[PDB]
């Protein structure tokens, strides 16, 4: 049934954009823990993430923690399409910034310890 | 004179030198010092009688407000409620810094006439903090 959309579901992992496959499908998305893979959401967004294998998960379940679902806008039991991309490329400083009106204890050198 | 006496304290101009005596305290404070700023007192300085009540400035907080050596007996629970309250009131801008939680509730069980107000009362004057009774 077109499969390219996948279920998204909860990660054990502390680390961020990191996805969890089921192993029995390796062949069938063809890639690998070394290729990074396009994910799409909700209102025209999408994210790029490294994937790791595991066997406890099910087959039709992507496993992905909050930080990596809010910007997808995806809620636990929805449903987002997943495609590989080994065209990656490399960039030259990405502009990073902090978010909120303001952060408590925010001052001076944040960067060498945040980034 | 008798405290003056056997002592040569040392006083400089402006200071609030309290004598204490006739079941009373009172303190004394010098407005002027022939030299300057500071001096030794002697028994040999001839010594003025004005006695008169000049007003105490406002911004000063006065002498009768309790401090902690007005209590004793109670050293425990005081050093607790020093250390547990020390942070939160004169250091604000801390708390902001860090993600914690700090008290902001305290009970006190114990007899009548026990001196519980008297304890509060001396924490709010001993860190500067507002107080209100109700
Ligand atoms: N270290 C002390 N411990 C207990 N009571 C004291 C102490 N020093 C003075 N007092 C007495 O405590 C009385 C005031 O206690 P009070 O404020 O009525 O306590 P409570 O509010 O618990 O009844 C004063 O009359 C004072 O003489």
């Amino acid at each position: 049934n077109r499969p390219n959309r996948l279920i998204v579901d909860e990660a054990i992992n502390e680390d961020n954009s990191v996805v969890s496959l089921s192993q029995p499908k390796m062949d069938e998305l063809q890639l690998f823990r070394g290729d990074t893979v396009l994910l799409k959401g909700k209102k025209r967004r999408e994210a790029v993430c490294i994937v790791l294998s595991d066997d406890t998960c099910s087959d039709e379940k992507i496993r992905m923690n909050r930080v990596v679902r809010n910007n997808l806008r995806v809620r636990l039991g929805d449903v987002i399409s997943i495609q590989p991309c080994p065209d990656v490329k490399y960039g030259k400083r990405i502009h990073v910034l902090p978010i909120d009106d303001t952060v408590e204890g925010i001052t001076g050198n944040l960067f060498e310890v945040y980034l | 004179k008798p405290y003056f006496l056997e002592a040569y304290r040392p006083i400089r101009k402006g200071d609030i030198f309290l004598v204490r005596g006739g079941m009373r305290a009172v303190e004394f404070k010098v407005v002027e010092t022939d030299p300057s700023p500071y001096c030794i007192v002697a028994p040999d300085t001839v010594i003025h009688c004005e006695g008169e009540p000049i007003k105490r400035e406002d911004e000063e907080e006065s002498l009768n407000e309790v401090g902690y050596d007005d209590i004793g007996g109670c050293r425990k629970q005081l050093a607790q409620i020093k250390e547990m309250v020390e942070l939160p009131l004169r250091h604000p801008a801390l708390f902001k810094a860090i993600g914690v939680k700090p008290p902001r509730g305290i009970l006190l069980y114990g007899p009548p006439g026990t001196g519980k107000t008297l304890i509060a009362r001396a924490v709010a004057n001993e860190t500067g903090a507002f107080f209100f009774l109700i």
